[PDB]
Parts: C-alpha cells; structure tokens; sequence
C-alpha cells in the first residue's frame, strides 16, 4: 500500500434510501420474467 | 330342459375363474402405469445471481 492515497473511502453507503419494497419488487420482477423464459 | 342346462352349469366355473383373472389383469395395468412426475424448476440461486449482476456490483 506505499504511497499516499488521496482520499479517506468512505461507506459507499449512498442511496441507503432503497426501500424494500421497490428493491424486492425489483428482484419479484425478475424472478418471474426468467422463469416464464 | 335337461342337456343344455347340464353344460351351462358346467361351463360356469371356468368362466368365473378366467372373468375373475381378467379382472385382475384388468386392476394389474391400471396399476402398472402410474409412475411419479418429479419436475425439475430453475434454481433461484441463479436468479439471485442475475440480481447481483444488474445491480452492477
């Protein structure tokens, strides 16, 4: 790791805003199209 | 009155037996044919995979 880096990384927590709903709706909608294929 | 109804009652236990053996057979192959379907379904391990991989990550 030699040399200074130039930044702190921080979490990449940035759209923690990810409400459940709309991200397993998400994956719902994705489970159903493969298996209908 | 007296020939014919001697034969016939001759006759009857020989045709209840095979009646009673085709029966048998009858009940064997409806037996016979059935057999289990075991389907094989997607593993949504996959599916979990193709999320990931949408996501960019």
């Amino acid at each position: 790791i030699s040399g200074v880096s130039p930044l702190l990384y921080f979490p990449p927590t940035t759209t923690s805003t990810t409400n459940r709903e709309d991200q397993i709706n998400k994956n719902t909608n994705i489970a159903i199209q493969m298996i209908k294929r | 009155d007296i020939m014919v109804p001697s034969f016939v009652y001759n006759k009857l236990p020989v045709i209840h037996f095979l009646q009673e053996k085709r029966a048998e057979q009858k009940l064997r192959r409806v037996l016979d044919e059935t057999y289990t379907e075991w389907t094989e379904e997607l593993d949504q391990a996959h599916v979990t995979d193709a999320i990931t991989r949408s996501l960019n990550i």
